[PDB]
C-alpha cells in the first residue's frame, strides 16, 4: 500500500515492545557508566510517563516515526555518547512548575 | 602595616607579567584572535602565550559562537580551571549573540554558561582593540584578600 | 539594452532539447512536469520511484553527469503535500546542471539515495534533523546540526524561530545545564509586503 | 588549463641518483632549510606596542556607534525606523515623541553592542547622516548593562570623537 | 452582459461597468490616485491611462468604460512609457519629506515609483512650496506634501456631508485648503486622514509616533460606538497607537468613526 | 533642571519615589551636556528675499536632504523639518 | 603512460568493443515497444563504427571523451549495470502512475 513506513497496523505495536525492552535494560547501565543523578527506580518512572503521552495510536504511520525517534533520543546513551548531565534529560529541575487551576493561575495573572 | 599592602601588588604583578588563554577555534573571532599571534599586533610573550592547555592556563577566551551542543562542552573546561581565572568574551556573538540571537540554537549571553569579566564588543573584532582586553584585564587586577 | 540585461538566450533552445530527450521516454513512473528557465532545467518526480532516476544520468551514453552533489529540501505549507526535496546535479564531462524534485507530502517514508550517491548519506541525515523526512534502507540515520536532547525538527514553519527548548542557565545546580526555561527576547515581527504585483505574467487567476 | 604537481622521476643513472641519496643519507636540505629561518632571523621584525605605538588605519572604519548633531546646536537624527529595519541583527530600536512644540525628533533610541554584527547600513540608510562610525576601539565592561547602549545620552557622549568624525566625512561625500 | 478580452484573457462585464472595474475581474490593478471603492468617478490626473488595440490616444480607467468588445492591455510598450513619465510629473514639484512623512511605505505614492516610475533619473529644478492649512484636533494637515487631486475634496462634498476643500489658485500654487480660516467639523469627517494617499493629512494625535516598518496588525471590532466592526490596530511593540479602519462589506462603508478613530 | 538627585535629559523621568532606579547608585548616571535643545531657538533667524526658501545644512557634504519652505503668514516664522532654523519674509 | 585517475591505464583494444556489443543484446531482451532501446541504440552504434575505423589513434579517443581511452572504458563499465537496473524495474516499458496533484507557481 502506500505509505509503507515499516510495519502495518499490529505489527507496529510490537515494534514499541522491542524498543521498550532495549531502553529499560540501559537505565540500570547509565547509572555507573554515567553519573548517579538521581535514582534507578526514578529513572524507570520517567520511561511510563514517556509512553503516556505518545499513547494515542489512530495510524501505523504515526507510530513507525515514533520508533525511529525512539531509536534516536534513547540511542544517546547506549553507544556512549557525551552529554554531562546536560543532554537527554528529559525532566526538568528549574521547573516552577506551573499548575492547572482557576484559582491558582488566576492569582499569578496569565494570558 | 606597609609590607601588607605592597606585597599583595607583587602577586598582582605576576598576573599583570603574564596571562596565558584558551585557544578556543570557535568562531570567525577565533581568526582574529589568531591575528594576536600575527607580530603586526601582539601580546605575544608580553604577555599572552600560545601554548594554552586545559589546566595550566588562567584565561580563557570565549571566542565568537556558542551551540546548545557546546554548552555543557564550554562548562567542564571551566571546571578544569585553576581558581584564578579570567573570562573574555571577545566577539558580539560571545557578548549575546551578535547575529543569531534569536535563533534556537545559539545561546545568548556566554553569562548563561560562564560568568564573564572582560567584554570585546567587536565584530571581526580589530586587533588594535583585542589589544585592549588584555591590557584592561592587567589593569582591573588591582587589589586581592585584605584579610 | 547593455546594463539592464544579463545574458541573451542562445543555449536555451539547446537546453531545451534534454526537456524533450528524457521527455521522449515519457514514463508516468518518472518524468511528471519538466520545467526549464534561465539556462537552468528543473524536473519533479513521482515518489514511487526515485532511484531508478538517479541511475539516469549516472553513466548513459547521451550525456554523463555521475554527480549527484549537493542536496536541498523545501519547507512550504501552501500544497497540500508538504515538503520537495530537491537534488542539484552536475556533469564534469558535459558541463550541464540539472535538478530532480520531487513531489510527495514525505511525512511517510521516502527511498534512500545511498546505493546510488556515497556523500548523499550526510545530506539524507540533514534532511531528517531539520525538516523529518525519513529515508528508507539508510545506512546511520545520526544527527548533525540537531542538539542531543532536542525536541522536533528546528526548520519546520509551523513553529517559532526561538523555538520550546533554547536558554541554557547554570544557576542553582553545580553541574546540570538547565533546559526546560522557554522565553527569549522579541524578535520584531516586520509586516512589510508592498502593494501592487510586482511582476507581470506571474499573476494567476483566482 | 594543466601545470602538474609530479617530477616524474627526478633521477635516471649515476649523477641523478646520487645527490638524491645524498640529501636522505645526511641532510643537506634541511641544512638548507635551517638557513631560511637564519637570515629571516636578521632582518628588522614588524611589531607594533599598543600603548604608546599605533597600527594603520582607513578614512572609513566601523567601530563604536556614535550619533552626530549639526553645527548650530540640534540632533540630527529625524526618527524615522529606517535604520531599524535595515539592521540584520536588530540591535537598534527607536520610539519617537513630539518633542515640546513643532519639531519631532526622538525619545527612545538603544543600540545594543550584544547584538550588532558592524555593517555601516545604518550609516549607508540614513538620508540626514546621524549614525556616522567613528574610529573606535575602547569599550570594555564589566557587565552586560553598562556594555548595551542606552537611550541616546552616551551615543551623544561621542562628542570626544565627533571631531575625527568631521574631519572622516570629508573624505566620505563623493566616495574616496 | 458584453464580454470584452483584457490581456487575452476574456472577462465578463456589465454594459455600465469602468475600465478599472473591468480590470478587477481580471486580477490586475492599474495605477490609481483617485479611488474606485465608494467616491465618485473623477479624473484630474491621468495617471491610469490604458491603451487600446487600436487607438492613437490612451484613455482614463476612471471615466472611459469598456461598452464594445474592445482589447485593452495592461501590461503594454505605451502604457509602460506613459506611467513612468506621469510619476516624473507628480514628483517635479513634490517637498521631500519621506524620512520626516507620517507615512512611509503605507504611502500609495511611495509604491507607486518603485513599481511603475522611472527609477534611474528625475529631472526637475526647484519646487514650489505651499502654506500649511489650519486645522482643528485631528489630522495635522500639511499641504505642501498634498499632491492636489479631487479625493478628498469629493469626500466632504458627498461622503462626509460638510463641504471644506476645494481649489484656491489655478497653476502649481492651486491649494486643497478652506481658503477661509475655520476648522473643520466632527461629525465622520476624522476618517478623512485614512483616505488620502500622500502623507499630507495624518492623525495628529498618533502623528510620528510609529511608522508602516515593524508594526504587526490586528482586526478587531470596536466597542466605543454601537455598529462598529473590523478595525485595524498597529501593535508595534508593548502598548497600541495607532488604528486604522479595515475594509467591511456591510459592517462599515470603509470609514472609521470620529469618536473611534482618536 | 533635575528633580531630587537625578537629572532630566531631552524629557526623562528618573524614579517615582526611588523603586525603579537603583543600578545608578555607585555609578554616575549619563547627562547629555545641553539637551533641553536651547541652542535650536539660540540661532539667528535669517532674513529671506524670495516666497520659497531652499534650506541646506552645508551643501553635499553635511547630511541635509533640500526642502523647500513656504513664507505667506506674517505671523509665525517657518521652520524646515531638519533644521530648527526659522526663516523670514 | 599513465591516466591521472585511480584506473590503470592499461594498453587494451577491442576490450570497448566487447562492452559495447554486450549492452545492445540487454536492451533486446525485454524493452522493444520503448523510446529508451530506440535512442540509446544509435548512440552506440555511431560509437563504434569510430573504433573499426581509427586503429588505436588519440583522436578516437578525442572524440565524445578527449580523456583518453581508460575514461571510455568507464562509462562501458557502468552501462551494463545501468541496463540490467533498467531491465529490471520496469519504467521505460510501462507508463500507468499516478499524477501529481495540481499546484506548481510559488
Ligand atoms: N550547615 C551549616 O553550617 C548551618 C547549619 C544551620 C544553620 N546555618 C545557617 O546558614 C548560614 C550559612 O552561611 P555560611 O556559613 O555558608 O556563610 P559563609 O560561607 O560564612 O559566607 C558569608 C560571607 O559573607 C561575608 N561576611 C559575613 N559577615 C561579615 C562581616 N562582619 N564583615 C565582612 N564580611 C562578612 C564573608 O566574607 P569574608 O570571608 O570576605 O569576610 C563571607 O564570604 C549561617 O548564617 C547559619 O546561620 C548553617
Ligand atoms: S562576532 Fe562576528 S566575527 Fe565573531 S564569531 Fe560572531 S559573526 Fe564571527
Ligand atoms: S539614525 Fe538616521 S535613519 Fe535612523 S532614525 Fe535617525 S535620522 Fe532616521
Ligand atoms: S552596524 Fe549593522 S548591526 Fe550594527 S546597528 Fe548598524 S545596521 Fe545594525
Ligand atoms: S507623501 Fe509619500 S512619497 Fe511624498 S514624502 Fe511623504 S511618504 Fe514620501
Ligand atoms: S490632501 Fe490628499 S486627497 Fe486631498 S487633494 Fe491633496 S493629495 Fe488629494
Ligand atoms: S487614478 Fe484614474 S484619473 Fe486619477
Ligand atoms: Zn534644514
Amino acid at each position: 500500500v502506500k505509505p509503507i513506513f515499516s510495519r502495518d497496523m499490529n505489527e507496529a505495536k510490537r515494534r514499541v515492545r522491542e524498543l521498550y525492552r532495549a531502553w529499560y535494560r540501559e537505565v540500570p547501565n547509565t547509572v555507573h557508566l554515567f553519573q548517579l543523578d538521581i535514582s534507578v527506580k526514578q529513572g524507570r518512572d520517567k520511561v511510563r510517563e514517556m509512553f503516556k503521552k505518545n499513547a494515542h495510536i489512530t495510524d501505523p504511520r504515526v507510530v513507525d516515526l515514533l520508533v525511529i525517534k525512539g531509536k534516536m533520543e534513547l540511542e544517546e546513551t547506549i553507544k556512549v555518547w557525551k552529554q554531562r548531565t546536560h543532554v537527554m534529560r528529559f525532566f526538568h529541575e528549574t521547573e516552577a512548575p506551573r499548575p492547572k487551576d482557576f484559582l491558582s493561575k488566576f492569582y499569578v495573572g496569565h494570558d | 602595616e606597609y609590607v601588607v599592602a605592597k606585597l599583595d601588588d607583587l602577586i598582582n604583578w605576576a598576573r599583570r607579567s603574564s596571562l596565558w588563554p584558551m585557544t578556543f577555534g570557535l568562531a570567525c573571532c577565533a581568526v582574529e584572535m589568531m591575528h594576536m599571534a600575527a607580530p603586526r599586533y601582539d601580546m605575544d610573550r608580553f604577555g599572552v602565550v600560545f601554548r594554552a592547555s586545559p589546566r595550566q592556563s588562567d584565561v580563557m577566551i570565549v571566542a565568537g559562537t556558542l551551540t546548545n551542543k557546546m554548552a555543557p562542552a564550554l562548562r567542564k573546561v571551566y571546571d578544569q580551571m585553576p581558581e584564578p581565572r579570567y573570562v573574555v568574551s571577545m566577539g558580539s556573538c560571545a557578548n549575546g549573540g551578535g547575529y543569531y540571537h534569536y535563533s534556537y540554537s545559539v545561546v545568548r549571553g556566554c553569562d548563561r554558561i560562564v560568568p564573564v569579566d572582560i567584554y570585546v564588543p567587536g565584530c571581526p573584532p580589530t586587533a588594535e582593540a583585542l589589544l585592549y582586553g588584555i591590557l584592561q584585564l592587567q589593569k582591573k587586577i588591582k587589589r586581592e584578600k585584605r584579610l | 539594452r547593455p546594463t539592464v540585461r544579463p545574458r541573451n538566450d542562445v543555449a536555451h533552445k539547446q537546453l531545451s532539447a534534454f526537456g524533450e530527450y528524457v521527455a521522449e521516454i515519457l514514463p508516468k513512473y518518472v518524468q511528471q512536469v519538466q520545467v526549464s528557465c534561465f539556462n537552468e532545467l528543473e524536473i519533479c518526480i513521482h515518489p514511487d520511484g526515485v532511484i531508478p532516476v538517479l541511475t539516469f544520468l549516472r553513466d548513459h551514453s547521451n550525456a554523463q553527469f555521475k554527480s549527484l552533489a549537493d542536496l536541498t529540501a523545501v519547507d512550504i505549507p501552501t500544497r497540500q503535500n508538504r515538503f520537495e526535496i530537491v537534488y542539484n546535479l552536475l556533469s564534469l564531462r558535459f558541463n550541464s546542471r540539472i535538478r530532480v524534485k520531487t513531489y510527495t507530502d514525505e511525512l511517510t517514508p521516502i527511498e534512500s539515495s545511498v546505493p546510488v550517491y556515497k556523500a548523499a548519506n550526510w545530506y539524507e541525515r540533514e534532511i531528517w534533523d531539520m525538516f523529518g523526512v525519513f529515508f528508507a534502507n539508510h545506512p546511520d540515520l545520526r544527527r548533525i546540526l540537531t542538539d542531543y536532547g532536542f525536541e522536533g525538527h528546528p526548520f519546520r514553519k509551523d513553529f517559532p524561530l526561538s523555538g520550546y527548548v533554547e536558554l541554557r542557565y547554570d544557576d542553582e545546580v553545580k553541574r546540570v545545564v538547565a533546559e526546560p526555561v522557554e522565553l527569549a527576547q522579541e524578535f520584531r515581527k516586520f509586516d512589510l509586503n508592498s502593494p501592487w504585483e510586482a511582476f507581470p505574467a506571474y499573476r494567476q487567476p483566482p | 588549463t594543466y601545470k602538474y604537481v609530479n617530477l616524474r622521476e627526478p633521477s635516471m643513472d649515476m649523477k641523478s641518483v646520487t645527490d638524491r641519496a645524498a640529501q636522505t643519507l645526511l641532510w643537506t636540505e634541511l641544512i638548507r632549510g635551517l638557513g631560511m629561518t637564519l637570515s629571516y632571523l636578521f632582518r628588522e621584525p614588524a611589531t607594533i606596542n599598543y600603548p604608546f605605538e599605533k597600527g594603520p588605519l582607513s578614512p572609513r572604519f566601523r567601530g563604536e556607534h556614535a550619533l552626530r548633531r549639526y553645527p548650530s546646536g540640534e540632533e540630527r537624527c529625524i526618527a524615522c525606523k529606517l535604520c531599524e529595519a535595515v539592521c540584520p541583527a536588530q540591535a537598534i530600536t527607536i520610539e519617537a515623541e513630539p518633542r515640546a512644540d513643532g519639531s519631532r525628533r526622538t525619545t527612545r533610541y538603544d543600540i545594543d553592542m550584544t547584538k550588532c554584527i558592524y555593517c555601516g547600513f545604518c550609516q549607508e540608510a540614513c538620508p540626514v547622516d546621524a549614525i556616522v562610525e567613528g574610529p573606535n576601539f575602547e569599550f570594555s565592561t564589566e557587565t552586560h548593562e553598562e556594555l548595551l547602549y542606552n537611550k541616546e545620552k552616551l551615543l551623544n557622549n561621542g562628542d570626544k570623537w565627533e571631531a575625527e568624525i568631521a574631519a572622516n566625512i570629508q573624505a566620505d561625500y563623493l566616495y574616496r | 452582459l458584453i464580454e470584452v478580452f483584457v490581456d487575452g484573457q476574456s472577462v465578463m462585464v456589465e454594459p455600465g461597468t469602468t475600465v478599472l472595474q473591468a480590470c478587477e475581474k481580471v486580477g490586475m490593478q492599474i495605477p490609481r490616485f483617485c479611488y474606485h471603492e465608494r467616491l465618485s468617478v473623477a479624473g484630474n490626473c491621468r495617471m491610469c491611462l490604458v491603451e487600446i488595440e487600436k487607438a492613437p490616444k490612451v484613455v482614463a480607467a476612471c471615466a472611459m468604460p469598456v461598452m464594445k468588445g474592445w482589447n485593452i492591455l495592461t501590461n503594454s510598450e505605451k502604457t509602460k512609457k506613459a506611467r513612468e513619465g506621469v510619476m516624473e510629473f507628480l514628483l517635479a514639484n513634490h517637498p521631500l519629506d519621506c524620512p520626516i512623512c507620517d507615512q512611509g511605505g503605507e504611502c500609495d505614492l511611495q509604491d507607486q515609483s518603485m513599481m511603475f516610475g522611472s527609477d534611474r533619473s528625475r529631472f526637475l529644478e526647484g519646487k514650489r512650496a505651499v502654506e500649511d492649512k489650519n486645522i482643528g484636533p485631528l489630522v495635522k494637515t500639511i499641504m505642501t506634501r498634498c499632491i492636489q487631486c479631487t479625493r478628498c475634496i469629493r469626500f466632504a462634498s458627498e461622503i462626509a456631508g460638510v463641504d471644506d476643500l476645494g481649489t484656491t489658485g489655478r497653476g502649481n500654487d492651486m491649494q486643497v485648503g478652506t481658503y477661509i480660516e475655520k476648522m473643520f467639523m466632527s461629525e465622520l469627517s476624522g476618517n478623512i486622514i485614512d483616505i488620502c494617499p500622500v502623507g499630507a493629512l495624518t492623525x495628529x494625535x498618533x502623528x510620528x509616533x510609529x511608522x508602516x516598518x515593524x508594526x504587526x496588525x490586528x482586526x478587531x471590532x470596536x466597542x466605543x460606538x454601537x455598529x462598529x466592526x473590523x478595525x485595524x490596530x498597529x501593535x508595534x511593540x508593548x502598548x497600541x497607537x495607532x488604528x486604522x479602519x479595515x475594509x467591511x462589506x456591510x459592517x462599515x462603508x470603509x470609514x472609521x468613526x470620529x469618536x473611534x478613530x482618536x | 533642571x533635575x528633580x531630587x538627585x537625578x537629572x532630566x535629559x531631552x524629557x526623562x523621568x528618573x524614579x517615582x519615589x526611588x523603586x525603579x532606579x537603583x543600578x545608578x547608585x555607585x555609578x554616575x548616571x549619563x547627562x547629555x551636556x545641553x539637551x533641553x535643545x536651547x541652542x535650536x531657538x539660540x540661532x539667528x533667524x535669517x532674513x529671506x528675499x524670495x516666497x520659497x526658501x531652499x534650506c541646506d545644512g552645508g551643501g553635499g557634504a553635511l547630511g541635509h536632504p533640500r526642502v523647500y519652505i513656504n513664507l505667506d503668514k506674517e505671523t509665525k516664522t517657518g521652520t524646515c523639518g531638519y533644521c530648527g532654523l526659522q526663516f523670514r519674509q | 603512460t599513465g591516466l591521472v585517475g585511480l584506473a590503470v591505464c592499461e594498453t587494451p583494444h577491442e576490450r570497448l568493443k566487447i562492452l559495447y556489443t554486450k549492452i545492445l543484446d540487454v536492451l533486446g531482451h525485454i524493452p522493444k515497444n520503448a523510446a529508451y532501446r530506440k535512442y540509446t541504440e544509435q548512440i552506440t552504434n555511431e560509437k563504434l563504427s569510430m573504433v573499426k575505423a581509427e586503429p588505436d589513434v588519440k583522436k578516437l579517443e578525442e572524440r565524445l571523451q578527449g580523456g583518453q581511452i581508460e575514461e571510455v572504458i568507464l562509462q562501458a563499465e557502468n552501462e551494463l549495470s545501468l541496463a540490467r537496473k533498467m531491465i529490471q524495474w520496469k519504467p521505460w516499458e510501462p507508463l500507468v502512475e499516478e499524477p501529481p496533484a495540481s499546484q506548481w507557481k510559488w
